[PDB]
RNA sequence: UUUCUUGCCGGAGGUAGAGCUACUGGAUGGCCGAUGGGCCCCACAGGGUUACUGACGUCAGCCAAACUCCGAAUGCCGGU
RNA sequence: UUGCCUCCUAAAAUGUAACGGAGGCGCCCAAAGGUUCCCUCAACCUGGACGGCAAUCAGGUGUUGAGUGUAAGUGCACAAGGGAGCUUGACUGCGAGACGGACAUGUCGAGCAGGGACGAAAGUCGGGACUAGUGAUCCGGCACCUCUGAGUGGAAGGGG
């Protein structure tokens, strides 16, 4: 874990379009994402 | 009608200079060589051109130490 | 006081799953995932040395760590490639950055595939070290679309303690990896 | 002609031509063979002539094994020239033969024709040889 | 020459103590290194003449 | 007597010989069989058939002043 | 062709000739020098978008077949091979004892002191894995020195 050379990394809140809530961490300076196709949206993931 | 070769260099007189059981002074050089064909042993040092010399007075004796031919100087007893 | 969630679910249910359906004498023989390696093998940078910059930037934003620049340790006449030329960039992820990156990929980025049809189950190197590629860096939402300059594929490797593809595949499925069903 | 594709050194010393053949003294490929009795330099000219002789005599079906190879070059300095000015250019090829070495080996159904083809070959060689059978 | 002979002189006494070689194509500027000065008695910088 | 000879003891070698599946090269005949060759159904997918050429490998017999996994006799250095 | 270096001839110490058989040299590197620490290649199989045996990634097999500035030989995996940090010992005063030797050349060297570099310390360091990359004396140039200075003081000139 170096001093400051790595890109900024903070906890982030990810909300799905179909209503799933992901509690994660990313390099997003905002820390907030909403996604319309997720693990419960794709026809291949949930068979729909 | 001419040979494109015919050159050679001087012989460097390499080889073992003191053999086993031979009493030497401290500092005598004992074997002249190119690589490390004989590795420095106990109380024997190695020179810049890989020349083995004696770091103490005694008798020369060769050995093998983990698959390496080595040269050692053995302290003869003082009369 | 805080842990990644997917590692939590792993320990909670996948460990018992792997134990009870693979039946190890030692509870420590229950396998698991060890590391992931993302490699952008750029290679064509033998002329454009400036493309590796976008390579390392986008890979850093997705992975959260700054790649080591991988040079070329051979001299070859064809590709205009000399020794010591930056050719690729790699990051290894272990631990919390490990699990969080796996989240960002499989729950987010891997859904973002256009024309997705799964990932082949025969993609193991004999012992369960699963390695797959792709050809577009625009399935990662960490990067905006127009902000890209060239279409680039990553190189995603998951290295696990499988003894063979059975442990590797059982693990990857148990972790929630949408394979191709052959 | 039997010529090596390349030799590491193209001007060697004359092969030492003393002793008894230690390696290669048994008949192993075919059933009859020609087995040497004198030291010599069997050039590829001799080998080719002998092989063609065997093939002409048997002429039907049977295997001829030339288990010696001419791969040692003898040089010769150009004519009318004095001594000196270095070694010549290699211009013939040789197998070094000791007394004991099976030179040619033959596999063929009958006996007398095989023996006659082998002696037809022997007549083309610069040495004394003898026909040796697959058994002690 | 591309690897000419050069001399090194102590700054604090201006005595030329060492002569060496260096590549002018690779070291265009004067070479300076901390060498030993026999009359200054200690290690001093030495600069190309 | 330091010289020399003979016996014994302590040494370092890479020659003769030999060996090579121990290296570098040469090199004989088999064996399986590729990749790359041709064809069928017919696609340049895929599959098999065929003097295919036949990588690699492997069986057996060999070769070398500038080869060596090995390896003397003599000579040489020292001691006694 | 003529000096130097490496190998074979060269007959297991050293040395050994020919218009005998093969090649190199007349450099290069302020790091490719010093020290401290860390690492192990080449090739092969398997899995991967460009990417094809081949480029970078991952797993395995892999004790030396890779590499060592540069010919060849002897070496080196304990690494002398790959990587990073600091740094100038690519030192000054010397040198017991030796190898080689017609002579003149040449070559190795522990150890002492000064002043340093690296290292916690032990210690190592008087260029480079080693053996080529060089030219005697005369004569002259230059910088420094506490020497000399043709009656004396300087100077010129000589000397180290
Ligand atoms: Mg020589
Ligand atoms: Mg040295
Ligand atoms: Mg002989
Ligand atoms: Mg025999
Ligand atoms: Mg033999
Ligand atoms: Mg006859
Ligand atoms: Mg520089
Ligand atoms: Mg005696
Ligand atoms: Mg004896
Ligand atoms: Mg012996
Ligand atoms: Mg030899
Ligand atoms: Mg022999
Ligand atoms: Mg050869
Ligand atoms: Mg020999
Ligand atoms: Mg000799
Ligand atoms: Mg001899
Ligand atoms: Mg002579
Ligand atoms: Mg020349
Ligand atoms: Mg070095
Ligand atoms: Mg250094
Ligand atoms: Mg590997
Ligand atoms: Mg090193
Ligand atoms: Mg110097
Ligand atoms: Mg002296
Ligand atoms: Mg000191
Ligand atoms: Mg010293
Ligand atoms: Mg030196
Ligand atoms: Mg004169
Ligand atoms: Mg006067
Ligand atoms: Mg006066
Ligand atoms: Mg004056
Ligand atoms: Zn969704
Ligand atoms: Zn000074």
């Amino acid at each position: 874990m170096k001093t400051g050379i790595h890109p900024e990394y903070v906890d982030t809140t990810v909300q799905c379009g179909c209503g799933h809530s992901f509690t994660t961490r990313s390099t997003k300076q905002s820390g907030t994402i909403v996604v319309e196709v997720c693990s419960q949206c794709h026809p291949f993931y949930t068979g729909k | 009608s001419s040979s494109r070769n015919g050159r050679d260099s001087a012989a460097q007189r390499l080889g073992v200079k003191r053999f086993g059981g031979q009493v030497v002074k401290a500092g005598e050089i004992l074997v002249r060589q190119r690589g490390t064909h004989f590795h420095p042993g106990v109380n024997v040092g190695r020179g810049g051109d890989d020349t083995l010399f004696a770091l103490a007075p005694g008798a020369v004796e060769f050995g093998a130490k983990r698959g390496r031919k080595t040269v050692n100087i053995v302290p003869v007893a003082r009369p | 006081k805080a842990l990644p969630r997917l590692k939590q679910r792993y320990r909670e249910e996948i460990r018992e799953a792997l134990q009870q359906e693979f039946n190890y004498a030692n509870v420590m023989q229950i396998p698991g995932v060890v590391k992931v390696v993302v490699n952008m093998g750029v290679g064509d940078a033998a002329r454009d040395a400036k493309l590796i910059n976008g390579a390392i930037n986008d890979l850093a934003l997705i992975t959260g760590q700054k790649p080591e620049v991988r040079r070329a340790r051979k001299s070859i006449a064809q590709f205009k490639l000399r020794e010591g030329m930056p050719i690729g960039a790699r990051v290894t992820l272990r631990g919390d950055r490990m699990w969080e990156f796996l989240d960002r990929l499989i729950s987010i980025a891997l859904p973002r595939i256009r024309d997705f049809r799964g990932l082949s189950p025969k993609q193991f190197d004999g012992t369960g070290n699963y390695t797959f590629g792709l050809n577009e860096q625009s399935m990662f939402h960490e990067i905006d679309v127009d902000s890209i300059d060239r279409p680039r594929g990553m190189d995603i490797t998951v290295v696990t303690t499988a003894t063979n593809d059975a442990e590797g595949r059982a693990l990857l499925r148990a972790l929630g990896f949408p394979f191709k069903e052959n | 002609m039997l010529i090596p594709r390349k030799v590491k050194h193209r001007k060697q010393h004359h092969p030492e031509q003393r002793g008894i053949a230690s390696g290669g003294t048994s008949v192993s490929f075919g059933d009859y063979g020609i087995q040497a009795l004198e030291h010599a330099y069997i050039t590829n000219r001799q080998i080719e002539s002998a092989r063609i002789a065997i093939n002409r005599h048997i002429k039907r079906g049977g295997k001829v094994w030339i288990n010696i190879f001419p791969d040692r070059p003898l040089t010769k300095k150009p004519a009318e020239t004095r001594m000196g000015s270095g070694k010549g250019s290699p211009e013939w090829w040789v197998a070094n033969v000791k007394p004991g070495r099976v030179l040619f080996e033959l596999s063929y159904p009958d006996e007398k024709t095989a023996r006659d083809a082998l002696t037809r070959a022997i007549h083309k060689l610069p040495i004394k040889a003898r026909i040796v059978t697959r058994e002690e | 020459d591309v690897r000419p002979k050069i001399t090194l002189a102590c700054e604090v006494c201006k005595h030329r103590n060492y002569i060496t070689k260096k590549n002018r194509r690779n070291d265009p500027d004067r070479l300076e290194i901390k060498k030993f000065c026999p009359n200054c008695g200690t290690h001093q910088p030495h600069k190309e003449s």
